[PDB]
RNA sequence: UAGGUAGUAGGUUUAUUAAGAGUUAAACCUAGCCAACGAUCCAUAAUCGAUAAUGAAAGUUAGAACGAUCACGUUGACUCUGAAAUAUAGUCAAUAUCUAUAAGAUACAGCAGUGAGGAAUAUUGGACAAUGAUCGAAAGAUUGAUCCAGUUACUUAUUAGGAUGAUAUAUAAAUAUAUAUAUAUAAAUUGAUUAAAAAUAAAAUCCAUAAAUAAUUAAAAUAAUGAUAUUAAUUACCAUAUAUUUUUAUAUGGAUAUAUUUUAAUAGUCCUGACUAAUAUUUGUGCCAGCAGUCGCGGUAACACAAAGAGGGC
């Protein structure tokens, strides 16, 4: 990632139990030092199913909360994102193809669900 | 003025007498074997008068007060015996009066020095099952059902769980034999529950006690000014204290005006899911200012109040 | 994922551990020239088989390299100059230059 | 009552009580000082603490040997 | 500790919240008003009053609000590609696609934040009128003769 | 947890949460909390001595301390006012120790599905309980209103049951069954009228308590209650038990045995595979202890409960289970206020 | 520490700066400015919080840990570059050390580590898998940041076994179901001779789980890459089907000889005259030895010293 303005996973948790803050952040700053803003949160672990939910078909759910029209303002005034964030921000539909790699570009893979937007 | 006192009987008992030297015995132990009796063969003391459950749905609670020690009887008479001077079991010289009429509330208070403590009364196998099919299958609310029998609305609520499970182990053949017989022999052994009986119904009047209103506060109005529920609602700045029955008995979830839709307002995405991931992503929209983990808060791990979690799973995990 | 096909450049096993380099021909007797081995088996069976870490880190690196058709040409890992590292390169050289060149 | 003058590593020099029956101490000993006044020895403020540095713990101690730096018997 | 309950309980602290517009904008009638207006003089006046020289080498007045024109902020910031070009490379159209999204992110962001604060005013405006209308209701309810005024004893003339 | 050591002692007198035989008469002998004579420090600090015995001795008490609330919670009755009945004061002291009812080792024990909060600890930690399907393993776990908690059939009837006796415990209770049983044979055949005459004796004074009455006159009805000469003659008498010969050799042991009322199993091990004493008995001086939680709704058929509600204080009640007075639990009180200063 | 100040207080002008000002330098004027509501001087100290401790609270204390800010990188000054540096740079000097003896290099307040000081504070560990940072178009390279592990009860939390349990023999005709089983005989640890206990304590009995063993195996991370790691967890011959909140149950394919891995439980420390919870007594010592937070204890019946028994805390 390059610039000033970055936004990148700050770590939080405890040993062996990482938690993230999305945060924008000075790119000479420590990692974890107080950032410009938090966006939002990462929790890594998925959640566990049980037996009966995985035969259902319950997909294990990585939880993210994330201020999504903060977020678009500082991707506007050109505020970088890291690897990690810019996977994030691509499977919420707020970043496109364009921000993809040529390593993790999905070009053919078969799509099981599609991104849906619901209220809750 | 304290001292060390050994827990001796407040009842009068035999002490011991001069002993063989190899007894090496106490008066506490001797004071046990009168209370208890003699042990047969078999392991079991049968002249105890708690030795054995009731099957009459009245509990045999320890009156020790009322009997003075006298724990003996008959195990088939049930006549009262007391120990003699040969060491033999006999009939008492006189009859004890405070054994013969006895209290109903006495009755049903398990520990001689709290009359707070009472034991419940079991709902019999018929209401459990008029309650079940009334929810369940005519439809009726939780708030009806709990002001017919005189039952509290989670007690109704539970019934209806709890009967869905007996339900299901009846329709497996997973209840045994042991289980049934079990059952049955605690059944009755409580006081069962009558609908009809007044005082056996339970109060539907009962709200929470707030914290704001536990003070004290007073006002000086003129002499001939009402002041009523609703007027001293609004001087403690609380919805009246009937609005809040009323919304206790719509919590049920088989209960009349419950509802949960106000909260249906929170963006929420499902990031694609793509054949090979082991995971869906889950977006929820959050404002700057309220979401993250923030700089600097205070770290418990170290203290006595840390914080201690479980998981979905069940495992301890620390928050 | 599925077994790639052996190529001109890499027949067998021993010259894809030639090619990639980092002293991975050393590692020869452990797949024995078996395609499938080295297309196979993931860290947890290398970690059984011996293979220090840095080393089956870089093969299974190669063996995604080769899967999608990309070079396996060894790339080398970095080394200090050759007056030091520049930490202890100034007091380096100047002990070079007063022991050479006078 | 048994006592000894001390000079500590900080250069003050005080007057410690030795506790327990019975003590090593001699001049030149090393010590370990800790607080704790002598009420009927006015002077005497510290105390001596039993079982470290060239003071050996109470011989025979048997009661409260964590005061008299005894170890457990065995 | 204690001092956390002022701030709900909330153990440590958050980034202060950046401000997407600056400065106050060319839609915001309201502010655009009270800096016109006339300012005071005298005991709770503000400025130097007239025939009272100012020191020399200062301005006498304040400087003037810099109000932002959110139609001339789009125009400079974000501005649209003059014309159609030729991206038939493959990094040009990733370029032509990110900038298009970034311009579509900052347009929306600068017209919903004049929206929010136009729509702020708006509703404190609104409700301050219905607190002083309830306050009127209140204290006339309050004003209201009642019965048992009758009990409380009056010495009206003296 | 701290370690359980004189628990059961009959001089210090404490009573537990336990249904054993030793906790009962403690229990039954106590005659209440003497607080007489005693200076503010020592009443409190008996106080302090007998609740705590009984409500978490397990829990450390540095731990106690954490976990105590100072704040007690009640319920207002909003008919009171409505029915001009003599009003009953609330004990809300009596709601000292309902932090503790709400934790999963004691909503076992209320539910009675353990003999004792350390056995629910024990049930717990091995893996027989369940809470809304999932599996808790940790004493800790605080139940909240609703909460639905499961513990395996085998060990609630391993709790509320009979001890099971050893193959060598109930094979001498055999021999000896047999030996008086061959007596009642060699009685009714040598004097049958008389046995018969004390027989129907027997069966006037069972109140309806004793269910063998019942079960008799269907025996009646088996064979105007009149004697028959054809009862004696019936009467057998058993083969004596040789304990060395059939030792170490349960099936045969099982097979020597055929009794009116025990056939073909020894003593107490109808079904040894079982964990309990079979056929299924309840356990000894279960009757003093059972008591109906008011907080808790119990499924016995199938071990299953449900949490209401947490305990709380109510006009002349307080579903907080206690032997121990309002007046003990208010020094409790005062003493946890102030951390025992 | 009672007087302090002399660019000191103010005015005017120039230089310097992106920029005000005795901020610096230069010139010329006015006689001011601070101060017993504490000036000037001296000593001491990094500061603070939505952090920690304590209290009913106002407050008080700390400033390790988390975070914010300042200052410094052996000492002093100066200069260069730059938007910004008296820079952990350069220059000169000072102190110390070193080797190559040069107008030389180094300065561990980066990590680990050593000596010293001290009552007292750890590995000369693993990995770049994760989160970041730098370089590169990329492939990638680097990273004592960081992530893990080690050491250390320094702190916190969980666990660290439950039910039953006061003796043993002999004993008893020769299935309408009995039943308060009853007799003898021996044995019975410390204390004590009864409200003097130790003690349900022990052993024994019943039933478990942990660990082990076997199989299985997530998640941290995916396009791929896992240091931690001999992963957590789960299951108890493995697999499969059906029914089956959970869970349970049946039946099946393969697997061993009708049954199916094994199986536990050794806490310390202080105290018992009053304050202050500790009644079951006893021995030694004799104003000695010693105890002691306070009052005090000890001179032959010591509830206080040193111990045994018993007891009270944690
Ligand atoms: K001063
Ligand atoms: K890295
Ligand atoms: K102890
Ligand atoms: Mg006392
Ligand atoms: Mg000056
Ligand atoms: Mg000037
Ligand atoms: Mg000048
Ligand atoms: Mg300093
Ligand atoms: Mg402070
Ligand atoms: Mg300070
Ligand atoms: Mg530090
Ligand atoms: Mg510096
Ligand atoms: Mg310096
Ligand atoms: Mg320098
Ligand atoms: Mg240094
Ligand atoms: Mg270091
Ligand atoms: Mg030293
Ligand atoms: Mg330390
Ligand atoms: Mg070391
Ligand atoms: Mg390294
Ligand atoms: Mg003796
Ligand atoms: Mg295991
Ligand atoms: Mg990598
Ligand atoms: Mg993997
Ligand atoms: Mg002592
Ligand atoms: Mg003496
Ligand atoms: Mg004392
Ligand atoms: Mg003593
Ligand atoms: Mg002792």
């Amino acid at each position: 990632t390059c610039g000033l303005v970055r936004i990148r996973l700050a770590r939080f948790g405890r040993k062996n139990s990482p938690v993230y803050n999305i945060v924008v952040a000075n790119s000479r700053k420590a990692r974890d030092a107080k950032p410009i803003e938090v966006l939002g949160t990462y929790v890594p672990v998925p959640s566990p199913v049980t037996k009966r939910e995985l035969k259902r078909g319950v997909v294990p759910i990585k939880d993210v909360k994330l201020d999504f029209d903060r977020t678009k303002y500082w991707i506007g005034v050109g505020a970088q994102p890291s690897e990690t964030v810019t996977k994030l921000l691509r499977k919420a539909g707020i970043l496109n193809d364009a921000w993809a790699t040529s390593k993790n570009s999905n070009v053919n893979r078969k799509v099981v669900f599609e991104r849906m937007e619901t209220l809750e | 003025f304290s001292r060390r006192r050994i827990a001796y009987p407040f009842y009068p008992f035999k002490k011991l007498g001069r002993q063989h030297p190899k007894k090496h015995d106490t008066n506490l132990k001797t004071a046990m074997r009168q209370f208890l009796g003699p042990k047969n063969y078999k392991g079991e003391y049968v002249m105890n008068k708690y030795f054995t459950v009731p099957t009459n749905h009245v509990p045999n609670y320890i009156k020790p007060d009322l009997e003075r020690g006298q724990s003996l009887e008959h195990p088939v008479t049930k006549k009262p015996l007391q120990l003699r001077y040969d060491g033999t079991l006999g009939p008492p010289p006189v009859e004890n009066k405070r054994l013969q009429n006895i209290f109903k509330d006495r009755l049903l208070q398990p520990f001689p020095s709290n009359p707070h403590c009472k034991t419940n009364y079991v709902l019999s196998p018929q209401l459990k099952q008029s309650i079940f099919e009334e929810i369940t299958v005519e439809g009726l609310s939780a708030q009806q059902v709990s002001q017919k029998y005189g039952l509290k609305i989670p007690r109704v609520e539970a019934i209806v769980k709890l009967v869905s499970v007996e339900n299901s182990w009846n329709r497996r053949n997973r209840v045994s034999s042991d289980l049934k017989t079990m059952d049955e022999t605690l059944y009755r052994m409580f006081p069962v529950f009558d609908s009809d009986a007044s005082f056996k119904r339970e109060n539907l009047s009962e709200i929470p006690v707030p914290q704001k209103t536990l003070a004290s506060r007073f006002l000086t109005i003129a002499e001939s000014e009402p002041f009523g529920p609703v007027d001293a609602a609004h001087v403690l700045e609380l919805e009246p204290a009937v609005e809040t029955l009323r919304n206790l008995s719509t919590v049920g979830e088989h209960s009349s005006g419950h509802q949960q839709s106000t909260n249906k307002n929170t963006k929420v995405i499902y990031g694609e899911l793509v054949e090979g991931e082991r995971s869906q992503y889950k977006f929820t929209n959050a404002k700057v200012g309220k979401v993250g983990y923030r700089y600097g808060s205070g770290n418990r791990d170290n203290k006595k109040d840390r914080r201690i979690g479980f998981n979905k799973l069940g495992q301890m995990v620390y928050i | 994922s599925t077994i790639p096909k052996p190529s001109d450049q890499v027949p067998d096993v021993d010259a894809f551990l030639n090619k990639i380099g980092r002293n991975c021909n050393e590692l020869k007797d452990t797949f024995e020239n078996n395609w499938n081995n080295l297309f196979q088996w993931d860290s947890k069976i290398l970690k059984e088989k011996g293979v220090n870490i840095q080393q089956r880190k870089y093969i299974l690196k190669q063996v995604h390299n080769y899967r999608n058709n990309r070079p396996i040409h060894e790339i080398k890992l970095g080394k200090k100059s050759f007056f030091g590292g520049e930490r202890k390169r100034k007091a380096f050289t100047a002990k070079w230059k007063a022991e050479n060149k006078q | 009552r048994k006592a000894c003058r001390v000079r500590l590593t900080n250069g003050n020099v005080v007057s410690a009580y030795i506790p327990g029956e019975g003590h090593d101490a001699q001049e030149h000993s090393i010590v370990y000082v800790r607080g704790g006044r002598c009420q009927d020895l006015p002077g005497v403020k510290y105390h001596v603490i039993r079982g470290a540095g060239d003071l050996s713990g109470v011989v025979n101690r048997i009661s409260s040997r964590s005061k008299y730096g005894a170890k457990k018997p065995s | 500790g204690k001092g956390a309950a002022k701030y709900g309980f909330k153990s440590g602290v958050f980034p202060t919240t950046r401000s997407i517009l600056k400065s106050p904008t060319t839609k915001q009638t309201d502010i655009i008003n009270k800096v016109k207006s006339p300012k005071p003089k005298g005991v709770l006046g503000i400025g130097y009053a007239k025939g009272v020289k100012h020191p020399k080498g200062s301005h006498r007045l304040s400087p003037k609000v810099n109000f932002i024109d959110v139609d001339n902020l789009i125009a400079k910031t974000v501005a649209e590609p003059q014309s159609i070009k030729s991206s038939n490379g493959s990094a040009q159209k990733v370029r032509l696609q990110k900038a298009e999204l970034r311009r579509k992110f900052l347009i929306e962001a600068f017209r919903k934040e004049e929206a929010r604060l136009l729509h702020k005013h708006e509703y404190l405006q609104k409700r301050t009128k219905e607190l002083e209308k309830a306050k009127e209701l209140e204290l006339e309810k309050l004003n209201k003769e009642k019965s048992s005024d009758l009990t409380i004893m009056t010495l009206d003339k003296m | 947890p701290r370690k359980a050591n004189l628990l059961k002692s009959l001089a210090r007198g404490r009573v537990r949460t336990s249904f054993n035989k030793y906790n009962l008469f403690n229990l039954y002998k106590k005659g209440g909390v003497d607080l007489k004579s005693k200076s503010l420090y020592q009443q409190k600090w008996t106080a302090k001595q007998e609740t705590r015995a009984y409500h978490g001795e397990h829990l450390t008490e540095k731990r106690w301390q954490t976990v105590f609330k100072p704040k007690l919670d009640s319920v207002a009755q909003l008919d009171a006012s409505l029915r001009g009945g003599e009003i009953k004061e609330t004990p809300f002291l009596l709601q000292t120790f309902a932090v503790l009812e709400k934790r999963l080792d004691f909503a076992l024990f209320r539910a009675m599905f353990a003999s004792s909060v350390r056995q629910a600890r024990q049930f717990i930690l091995h893996g027989n309980v369940r809470v809304n399907g999932v599996k808790i393993k940790h004493p800790s776990y605080t139940l909240k209103p609703g909460d639905m908690f499961s513990v395996k059939p085998d060990k609630v009837l391993e709790a509320l049951g009979a001890k099971k006796p050893s193959f060598q415990e109930a094979l001498k209770i055999d021999k000896t069954q047999i030996v008086l049983w061959n007596k009642y044979v060699k009685e009714a055949k040598t004097e049958p009228k008389e046995v018969w005459e004390k027989k129907l004796e027997n069966f006037e004074k069972m109140s309806d308590s004793n269910p063998k009455k019942l079960q008799f006159q269907e025996f009646l009805r088996q064979y105007s209650l009149t004697f028959d000469p054809k009862w004696a003659k019936n009467l057998k008498y058993h083969d004596p038990i040789k304990l060395s010969e059939l030792e170490g050799d349960e099936p045969k042991a099982r097979k020597l045995i055929n009794l009116p009322w025990q056939k073909n199993y020894v003593y107490g091990r109808q079904d040894p595979k079982k964990p309990f004493f079979t056929p299924w008995k309840p356990r000894p001086f279960l009757s003093p202890f059972a008591i109906l939680p008011h907080h808790l709704e119990i499924s016995f058929k199938t071990c299953h409960a449900v949490y209401l509600r947490d305990p709380v204080a109510r006009p002349g009640q307080s579903e907080v289970i206690s032997p121990f007075d309002v007046p003990v639990h208010e020094r409790a009180y005062m003493y946890y206020l102030r951390n025992g200063k």
